[PDB]
């Protein structure tokens, strides 16, 4: 469930229609496995600008 | 900031500084997008003309990056009471967008509920700023960071001499002398969840910087989330909710 380990989502977790649906901030897409979030451009939100 | 450390390049990229008529900074802000900055409504009253500067880590130097933007429209919460610093939030809309780049990135806005259950129940948050540094950190214009644990409302309400409404939340150490000080107001209070940072507060006030028994109080961004959101869609003056 969410609580457990926050779904195992990288960011937001929700429970809806008996499933755990994770989401991401603006600037990220939910990834294939349904847990990770992928940046969309070079500078996401909440990521140190490490390198360049 | 009293006794924290400095920000390494890349480390605190959603930090904005507000400068006044004599290019002296007075408050700080958090970058939310290429057009908006969040700061503490009271800051509107510490200078008569101000601009926002980003990509800077040493107030008396230019390293590169360092951009200055002008404001176009600013939303201040219309329920801001100068006497309580309640509803202490304002969002600025700039005139020219920010070119995010090394040392200039936004902070993420969490989504209310999730924020409540995960970030706000974390053990600590981190705050940053360029103001008053009373400790052992050579130079006085560097950008600092300090990790403050969250305090529980009872112990907050029972320490502060003034009210704590549900839009304020307290953070800091009780005896250790590390804290948000004058010149960090407006600045960001961000919580890290799995290597991503979301903003949980805006530095609001304190009863002295690192006074034993007092903590610093921040605005409850989670209680302004939808407000912020609408504010980022409009281009008006105060508005509420």
């Amino acid at each position: 469930l969410c609580s457990l380990d926050n779904g195992d989502c990288d960011q937001f977790c929700h429970e809806e229609q008996n499933s755990v649906v994770c989401s991401c901030a603006r600037g990220y897409t939910l990834a294939d496995n349904g847990k990770a979030c992928i940046p969309t451009g070079p500078y996401p939100c909440g990521k140190q600008t490490l390198e360049r | 900031i009293v006794g924290g450390q400095e920000c390494k390049d890349g480390e605190c990229p959603w930090q904005a500084l507000l400068i006044n008529e004599e290019n002296e900074g007075f408050c700080g802000g958090t970058i939310l997008s290429e057009f908006y900055i969040l700061t503490a409504a009271h800051c509107l009253y510490q200078a008569k003309r101000f601009k926002v500067r980003v990509g800077d880590r040493n107030t008396e130097q230019e390293e590169g990056g360092e951009a200055v933007h002008e404001v176009e429209v600013v939303i201040k919460h219309n329920r801001f009471t100068k006497e309580t610093y309640d509803f202490d939030i304002a969002v600025l809309r700039l005139k020219t967008p920010i070119t995010f780049r090394m040392n200039v990135a936004p902070a993420c806005l969490p989504e209310r509920d999730w924020a409540e259950s995960t970030l706000m129940t974390q053990k600590t948050g981190i705050v940053s700023g360029f103001g008053r540094t009373h400790e052992k950190g050579r130079q006085s214009t560097r950008l600092k960071m300090l990790e403050v644990p969250y305090v529980d409302r009872n112990s907050c309400k029972l320490s502060s001499s003034f009210i704590i409404t549900q839009n304020m939340f307290c953070a800091g150490y009780d005896t250790k002398q590390e804290d948000a000080c004058q010149g960090d107001s407006g600045g960001p209070h961000v919580t890290r969840f799995k290597d991503t940072y979301f903003v949980t507060g805006i530095v609001s006030w304190g009863e002295g910087c690192a006074r034993k028994g007092k903590y610093g109080i921040y605005t409850k961004v989670t209680a302004f989330l939808k407000w912020i959101d609408r504010s980022m869609k409009t281009r008006g003056l105060p508005k509420a909710k």
